[PDB]
Parts: C-alpha cells; structure tokens; sequence
RNA sequence: GAGUGGUGGAGAGGUA
C-alpha cells in the first residue's frame, strides 16, 4: 500500500494518551500532497513543479505548512504480526525531530 | 471530541452514524462552504463536524431537513 | 557489453541517535530513548554523573 | 524578611585546573538550591575556546594517512579535539603548527601569537617517525557554547568548502565535572547557617570567580522574566 | 460497470474464440535485435494491441485525432495501451 | 514592438520553463517495456525539450508569480501554450467556443503584454546573482 | 577494551587472523601510520634471505557489511618485539584483545519512565566523547554500458544541468577524491547517446541515495581496451 | 573475591553506592546500583530502518 | 474481556506500590494534616517521608 | 554568547487562589533550574504568619 | 523571585 | 505527443 512509512519504536513518556511522535522526515514524506495543497492554497505554490522542489528544499515555509496540516489529522499504528483487533490503533501525531 | 468523543456517541447513539453524519457535514463545509456555526479555534473541518453533533446543533434528520430545505428553496 | 566502469566510495560517519540498537553481553539489548544533557543525568556525591 | 547575603571568602586552588571555592553565608535551606542551580548552569552554559577547523596540507579527506607520522588522521582530529586554549581579545583565531624531525609533536611546539595562550604544554598529538617528514597543519578556533557538531555546522553554512577544511566537533565547554557540598558554618552567633563548597574541574582555561560569577548573572538575568513581568 | 454477482461456468469454444483478439500462431516471442514483436507470434501487436500510448507500430499515426484507425503497413488498433493487459 | 533577438530569447527561455513544468504532471505518457525498449535503440519523432537545473526555473517562476497574480487568463493560456504545445489558433478556438478572431487577437495582446511585463525585471532578476563558483582546494 | 573479560580474547584476535602478527622476533626499523618494517634478530635469521620483514597494512578498506576495517600501529619506533606478537591492531582490537563495545557508565534503577521496556537512556557526554560513533564505507558504482545508438559517455557537458550539481566536479564529469557530497548530488556524470552517431540527451548520472552523506574516500575506474581513457583515468 | 577487589579500592562492599538527582538536585531514596557494564553497539541502526 | 488492557505496566507498577506502600515509624509519622496539599507540601520538601 | 529571554505568555486565572504560570521559551536544561530553585523557594523560605 | 534576586546580587556584573 | 527499471524467481543470512 501506499502512503506508509516504517521505525524503529521508542518510548515516550511525556505523551498524552492519543499521540505519538512520528519523524519530521517520514511526516514530509507521507503527507506531501497535503503539504502541496496547502501550499498552493496559501498562493506561495503555483504548479506541481515549484511545490516538489520547495518541498525537497525544505524550507521554513515547508515546516510551519507542515505544522499547520498535522494538527489533528490521525495515523494508524499498525504493528505486525497483528494478532488481534487492537493492533491498530490511531493516533493524533506530534511533530519530533529524531 | 478533541480527546474522546463518547459524548458525540451520546448525542446519535451508535459510532458509524456519528461517522456517515460527521463525514456528510464535514463534506458539505469542504465542498459547499457553509460556515461552521461553532467557533473554529483553529482546527480541522472533521473534528469541527465531530464538536457541532456533539454540542447539539446537527443531527442526521437535522441535516436532512436542512438539505432538503435549501433544496425547495434553490428550486 | 561494457565499456568502462568507475566505482567510487562513501564513507559516512554514523554517531548514535534515539533508535541505534544497544546492548551488553548478556543478552540485555535495548533501544535509546533520550541523550539527556550532563546536568540531568544523575550524579554521585564526588561529582561524577552517570 | 531577617536574610542574610553571601560572598565569596575563601577560593583555594588545589592545582591549575582541580580548584574548590567557598560560598559564606548562605540561609538555611538555600544551600542545596543554590548549588544545584549552579551546578546546572556551570555545568550546560559555559563559554570556552575549542578547535573548529583543522587544515593539513596536502591531505584532502580525514580518513586518509600520511608517511613519516604514526597516529593517523581520526587520531590527529581526536587529539586535537581535545586541546584546551585560552584566547583573550579575538573571538576567532588561527594557529599555526610546523614541525620537523624524529620525535613526538606537543602542543608546545605550536608557534602562538600574543594574545592565544596554550595551557598544555604536555598534549601530545603526533608521533613524527620520518626525519624528512613535516606537517604544517591551520587551526581555527572559535569561541561559544553546548556543543555544535559536524552535521549541524555542514547544514547550516551558507559558505562553499574547500577540499581541505576538515570539520572538527566543537566541545566547547570548559566545565567538565562540578561537585557542591553543604557544610555547616562556622558562624560566631549563629548556628543555622550553612557554606556551599563547589568543587570545580576545569578545562584549565576558565578562571573559577569569573566562571561563578558568570553562571550568577545567568541566573540573575533568567530570573528579572519572573521579577519584573509578574 | 456494476455487478452484484460473480457467475461462474464452463467455456464453450465458441467462448473462447470470441473472448480472442486474433490466432497466435509461431513460438516466436520477440526479435533479440529489433525489439519489436513478431506477426503472429507470442506478443504480436497485431492480436493485442499497441505498444506505445496513441501509436501504431511504423509510427504514421501519433495522436488522439486518430481515436481507433488500423494501421495499414502493421494491421494494428491505435488505442491507449490499457488493452495490451 | 519589442527587438526580435530579445523576442527569440525569451521563446528559448519560456520554452525550456515550459518543459520544465511539463515534466511534473501524473496524468502523463506511462510507457511499456517494449516501447521502452524500441525507443532505446531506434527513435522516431519522441524527442524531448531542454529543462533547466530548477534554480533559474525556481527564480523564474518566483517572478512570473509575483507579478503574474492579478491575471487569470495570460497565466492560463502561457501554460497551455507552454507546457502542453497548443496552438495559438488553437487555444482561439478553445476560448472561442466557450468572435474567434478577435479571440485570437485578444490573446496575442495579453501574451504580448505579459512578455513586455516580466522581460525587464527578468533582465534585473538574472543580473543580480552571484554565480557559485567551482571546487577549489587550499593545500 | 574490556574490562571484565575471559582471557579468550587474545586468541580471538590473533587467532581470527585481522592483526599484524609478528613472523620472527627482532626490532622495529621503520614505523608509519601506513606501514610498519622490521629489522629480524640475527638470532632468529637464516642467511639466505636478507632479514627484513615489511608489514603492509589495509587502510580503511570496506567490510562485507559496509563497515570499516582499518588498521592502526601499536609499536613505536626503537621498541623489541617477539615471535607472535601483535604490531598492529585490527577493525575492533585494542592491543590485541578483542574490543567489540565500549564499556561505560551504568546505574540500574527507573529513571522517569525513559527506560520502561528494554530501552536505554544516554547522557550527553557519551555522545560529546564521540564513544560510538561508526565508519560505515558504502560503495557506489558506475557502468558505462553500451546500446546500439553509441556508448555511454562520462563526461562534464551534461545538458539540463547548471552550477547547482556540476560545481563538485571536476572537468572530467567525476568527482574529487575528497568533496564532502550529500543525497541526491551528482558523483560520476554518465551520458548517453539518445539519436544517432546533441543527440546524447538522455542524462544518467549517479547520484548519492537519500539518507547518505560524507566524504568521497576513492575513486575507481576500470575500462575494457577498446575506449581510449580520459585525463581522469 | 569481589569485595575483597572493592575493599582494595575504597568503595562501598556491596557495590551500591548512594546517588543524588542531577535534575531536582535532591537526593534518591534509596542506593543505587552503579558500575562499569561493557555495552556493545548492534548493526541496527535507526538510518538504515526508517 | 470486560477488564481493561490500559494497564500500567511494572514501572508505572513499581512507582505506585512504593507510593501507597507504608513502614513502621520511617520520618514525621503520626501527624495531622489538613489534606494532599499540605501532605505533598510536607513531602516535597523533605520533613517526612 | 546571547541567552533566550521568555515572555509570560498566560496566567490562567482557575479561581482566586489558583494559577498556571504558561512560560515560554528557555534554554535546553533552564526550566528545571528555574522551576526547581522557585519551588524550594517557595516550600522553605518565603516569609509569613500563621 | 526577588528573594532569589537579592540574594544572588552580590557577586554579578 | 517532451526523464526512468526493481519487483519476477531462487539461494543464503539476519531482526521482532
Ligand atoms: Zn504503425
């Protein structure tokens, strides 16, 4: 499937119940074309082109864009081998560097 | 709802009509555009439609009323 | 069906981050959770922390 | 409000870098938060001079050799990071080291300008083998705090990099292990007075009063956010 | 594009013939020089369809204008290459 | 008007843009192996157009977004033109029958304007660079 | 090294044939950072040969996992060794033992949750020493194979290309020994020929894969006799 | 053999010493077990799993 | 099961048995407080344990 | 050497002997310090009556 | 706050 | 009408 990164889990105590702490790197991944929209919604994006390399320059635009479409928009926490129902479980993510 | 949304599942009675009902209202304000009759704060167009069923303003007959009312006036 | 072939060599140098795998030899393996600064981790009473 | 003040009365110097100092009188129960607060500070928030840069001549990546010399590059780099200078008006500087002939290289064979002060004159960081080998190395040393590595410092420069500028880490704090210990004072009428005895251990470079008195205007300046806003 | 059943049975010959686009007929598969498929062997443009999107074979048709035309040098459909699967 | 060799320049110019911004599209020519393959050793008429190294396309773009904000139309018709390769005559039509010559030349004007528009502060736009320079070694 | 061991760890070094050990006791005359020479004891000579031993050492040559596999002198020069001793130490090996870790600093008790289920906390100066910080040497290779329209060329007069990618390298279209690259940048610039024989448009050069980073340590090239070299090779 | 080594270095016998907290400053309940255990670093690294 | 799987789990476990665990006459025992704040206060700062 | 000086950003007033001093943001290893030092303050030496 | 202060304002800049 | 190939398949080893 698409749409799906892979981690090493690591723990975080500091969380609430309903987060977790997904990369910086694997969340630009994943939500590109939401980044893309959002940029093209905010007029700093005119065609396809600008918003892939904007998003593969990585710029201060491109983390606060990012910042803005995380929040509250769930990730499922899929862990295989996925015995029994509540192997997945979704989660509101919270931006770390790591 | 921003946490649990057991009180939205107090409102309707049943999650996947708290879904089919948030998925229809959440629609009608990314398509349609209609404004969101509690304050935004700065959030999401599905955990909005989750806290307007959850205070009370929308329901599923609700919004079918609604829709059908636009509908006789539009025509 | 070749003709010529260059062949070059990268060499990163990897330092540790929260996920590089640890672990003693006796079976204790583990997984870095935080690289907490000097001041936090806990000391002993001739000043030297752990 | 019957408080006292404290003062620095007695600063004895065990060695040039193992030095204690007292602090007298400090309140009852103020012993362990003012100690563990400069411990903290004095511990993450030190300014201190560390090499930045290193350039070798006719040597282009770090993880190569070089005939006539025994420790190899990594090594050189790692002896490096851990030498210990002390700058005065500047806050950047450039070093020179040449050296020729059979015998280690100290760092008291760097030729130093007026106003850089090398404290160690006992670092060892080559091991010269060939009589006609020489090494001409360039070291830049900047001034700040924490530690900024590598990665980091490669990301966030703007400027291009000459095949030769090899990047050294920066350890840049000259505090490396700091004790503190509440005695009970020695008051002529009062009994409920404490000493604070911090026991500091330095990187040689760092004077103890100046660095306490830093890491107390530190403190002083983070608390006026409480004091005068709220 | 709407079922609601999947029905299953045998296939009459009949069947299968008019399920077929054309007889493959040579062991064939491709050229080893010229990577273009053969007339009738087991890849042959002529019973499957185009290789290129909105093609022919020779090249004379190259656009959409030509919505299904046969080319006459090759004996091939121009369609889009969703029907080669 | 403007001078033809300027007019060239900036044909070559928004014709390598163009190409550029043509390849970033998924609704595109997905080719099969064959075709691949057959394209690999003897071509036809399947040949591309120059792009840029994205940097001059990034400031390029930059400008024709700033200054090309407060038209809809010229921003439209420049990338029809540009990325997909229809015609002027073509694009008059199209506008057309949604008269046609006075389409056509309703069209040409606003392109015409839009070029004296962005030339200037283009010339400006590449003037003012640093070229990065290349690889040098100290010892 | 460690500091609780089992005294196998001698024989895991010397025996698993990484280190430089000694052939015939005797004085070091020579010792390098690449390699070390040896004057033999006349003793331990037989007069036919010349008596002189040479040690030549791997220098940061890659491993079969992408590793670093070097090896570092540990005699100094005017100092007697043995049959059987160790000269240089290998990969892991600290003096001849085997020295897999780093042995450190370790108290046992929960520490606000950031240790709960096999997991390990870190301070900051295990990281500031530089105590665990690996060389990994990954090999990137190029091919310059050969279609029916021509051969491959490496060259620098890449088309649709500027001064973003083409400034690390040199006249000859490959890269310094030496330019620190990051992901995605152009190592050994690889053309080939598109028409007949611009016509060479289609541009294949190498690039660094994403999540790799550092220096250019060596460069080799190989050919067959057929295409005449290049000022490179 | 053990403690007669620690005797020999003028530690505490049991090996638990009593370590403080570089964080609130203050001091743990109860002594700490503090030594020297030789950590490896295993071949999974975060960079090549992520 | 109707039993909940968001249980603490051995550190958690440990923490608050020696939180609701008690000794014999440890520091300060046999007080009278007003409630959790002064106990936590009294805790805090170090005059019984 | 320049240090990160905060603003108080809320003062959530629950009632009239409650708050919740919102403060951001310090340097990396100062709100322990800051929050340890007032705390102590605040337990064991601030002066009243009773 | 200013208990800290002043008694910290003897030995600063 | 405007860049490009592993999946395919085997074998061996490893992680949870
Ligand atoms: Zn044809």
């Amino acid at each position: 499937v698409d749409y799906s990164g892979r981690s090493v889990i690591t723990v975080g105590p500091y969380l609430r119940l309903h987060q977790c702490g997904l990369p910086k790197k694997m969340a630009l991944e994943l939500f590109k074309p939401f980044i893309y929209g959002k940029l093209e919604l905010r007029g700093l994006a005119t065609t396809i082109k600008a918003a892939k390399k904007m998003v593969e320059r990585e710029e201060a635009v491109v983390w606060d864009i990012l910042d803005e479409v995380i929040r509250e928009h769930p990730v499922l926490l899929n862990r295989a081998p996925t015995l029994h129902r509540l192997g997945i479980q979704a989660f509101e993510p919270v931006l770390i560097e790591g | 709802a921003r946490v649990t949304v057991q009180d939205a599942v107090e409102k309707i009675g049943n999650r996947f009509d708290l879904v089919l009902v948030a998925a229809r209202r959440a629609r009608q304000m990314q398509v349609g555009g209609k404004d969101p009759l509690v304050p935004e704060e700065n959030d999401k167009t599905t955990v909005i439609a989750l806290r307007e069923i959850e205070e009370g303003l929308i329901n599923n007959q609700i919004l079918d009323v609604r829709e059908r009312q636009e509908q006789q006036e539009q025509e | 069906g070749v003709l010529k072939i260059v062949k070059v060599y990268l060499a990163v140098k990897r330092r540790i981050q929260p996920g590089d795998k640890m672990a003693g030899r006796h079976g204790n393996k583990g997984v870095i959770s935080k690289i907490n600064p000097i001041e936090d981790m806990p000391y002993d009473e001739n000043g030297t922390p752990v | 409000t019957e408080f006292l003040k404290p003062r620095l009365v007695d600063i004895e110097q065990v060695s040039s870098t193992h030095a204690k100092v007292t602090l007298e009188p400090l309140e009852r129960g103020f012993g362990h938060t003012l100690g563990n607060a400069l411990r903290r500070i004095l511990l993450s928030s030190m300014p201190g001079c560390a090499v930045t840069e290193v350039e070798i001549d006719g040597v282009l990546h770090e993880y190569s050799t070089k005939e006539g010399v025994q420790e190899d590059i990594l090594e050189i780099l790692l002896n490096l990071k851990g030498l210990a200078v002390r700058v005065q008006g500047k806050d950047e500087v450039i070093l020179t080291l040449n050296k020729s002939g059979i015998g280690p290289v100290t760092a008291a064979d760097i030729t130093h300008d007026g106003d850089v002060e090398i404290v160690k004159p006992q670092h060892v960081i080559c091991h010269l083998t060939d009589e006609n080998a020489s090494i001409s190395m360039r070291i830049k040393v900047q001034r700040g705090r924490g530690y900024v590595p590598a990665s980091t410092r490669i990301h966030s420069e703007e400027d291009e990099r000459p095949i030769g500028r090899l990047l050294v880490d920066a350890c840049y704090s000259p505090v490396e292990r700091i004790a503190y210990n509440v005695e009970a004072a020695r008051v002529e009428q009062r009994t409920d007075l404490d000493k604070l005895v911090i026991e500091m251990e330095t990187n040689g470079t760092i004077d103890p009063e100046e660095a306490i008195r830093r890491a107390a205007t530190i403190l002083a300046e983070q608390l006026e956010a409480f004091v005068d806003l709220r | 594009e709407e079922f609601d059943a999947i029905k299953i049975a045998l296939a009459s010959p009949d069947m299968i013939r008019s399920w077929s686009f054309g007889e493959v007929k040579k062991p064939e598969t491709i050229n080893y020089r010229t990577f273009k498929p053969e007339r009738d062997g087991l890849f042959c443009a002529r019973i499957f369809g185009p290789v290129k999107d909105y093609e022919c074979l020779c090249g004379k048709y190259k656009r959409l204008k030509h919505r299904g035309v046969i080319c006459e040098k090759c004996g091939v459909e121009v369609t889009q290459t969703k029907v080669r699967r | 008007n403007l001078t033809k060799e300027q007019h060239e320049w900036l044909n070559g110019w928004l014709e390598l843009w163009g190409a550029w911004v043509y390849s970033g599209r998924l609704e595109k020519r997905m080719s099969s192996v064959i075709a691949k393959f057959m394209e690999s050793v003897e071509p036809g008429r399947v040949m591309t157009r120059p792009m840029c190294n994205d940097d001059d396309g990034m400031l390029i773009s930059q400008v024709v977004d700033s200054v090309m904000y407060i038209d809809k139309k010229a921003f439209g018709i420049l990338l029809s033109y540009y990325a997909h390769g229809s015609s002027k005559h073509a694009i008059a039509s199209y506008y057309h029958r949604v008269s046609l010559a006075t389409c056509r030349r309703e069209v040409d004007e606003i392109l015409n304007a839009s070029l004296f528009m962005i030339y200037p502060v283009l010339d400006s736009a590449f003037k003012n660079r640093k070229r990065v320079e290349k690889i040098k070694h100290v010892a | 090294k460690p500091l609780v061991g089992t005294g196998m760890e001698r024989a895991v070094a010397v025996d698993s044939g990484v280190t430089a050990v000694a052939k015939r006791g005797g004085v070091v005359q020579y010792v390098d950072a690449s390699r070390i020479v040896i004057k033999v004891n006349e003793d331990e000579m037989y007069p036919g040969e010349a008596g002189i031993d040479i040690y030549n050492l791997t220098k940061y040559t890659r491993s079969n996992q992408n590793t670093c596999i070097n090896q570092m002198p540990c005699v100094s020069l005017g100092e007697p060794v043995e049959r059987g001793d160790v000269l240089a130490d290998g990969p892991s090996t600290d003096l001849g033992e085997l020295a897999l870790g780093q042995n450190m600093r370790v108290a046992f008790m929960p520490w606000n949750g950031y240790n709960f289920e096999d997991s390990i906390l870190v301070s900051e100066r295990v990281v500031q020493e530089d105590r665990f910080t690996t060389i990994h040497i990954q090999e990137l290779a190029c091919v310059s194979r050969d279609t029916k329209l021509g051969p491959e060329e490496i060259t620098a007069d890449i088309p649709n290309v500027g001064e973003a990618a083409l400034s690390k390298l040199d006249e000859s279209g490959i890269v310094y020994i030496g330019a620190e690259v990051t992901g995605g940048d152009i190592l050994v610039g690889k053309v080939t020929p598109k028409g007949e024989t611009a016509s060479d448009v289609k541009d294949s050069s190498l690039r660094v894969p994403n999540g790799v980073s550092g220096t250019v340590i060596d460069v080799q090239v190989f050919t067959r006799d057929g295409v005449e070299k290049d000022k490179r090779a | 053999e053990i403690k007669e080594l620690l005797k020999l270095g003028d530690l505490p016998t049991s090996g638990q010493i009593r370590l403080y907290d570089g964080r609130t400053g203050e001091q743990f309940e109860r002594p700490v077990t503090v030594g020297y255990m030789y950590m490896l670093k295993l071949n999974h690294l975060v960079d090549d799993k992520m | 099961n109707g039993e909940p799987i968001i249980v603490p789990s051995q550190d958690v476990v440990l923490g608050l048995y020696y939180m609701t665990r008690d000794c014999v006459n440890a520091k300060g025992e046999g007080m009278v407080l007003t409630g959790p704040k002064e106990a936590e206060r009294l805790y805090r700062s170090g005059l019984a344990s």
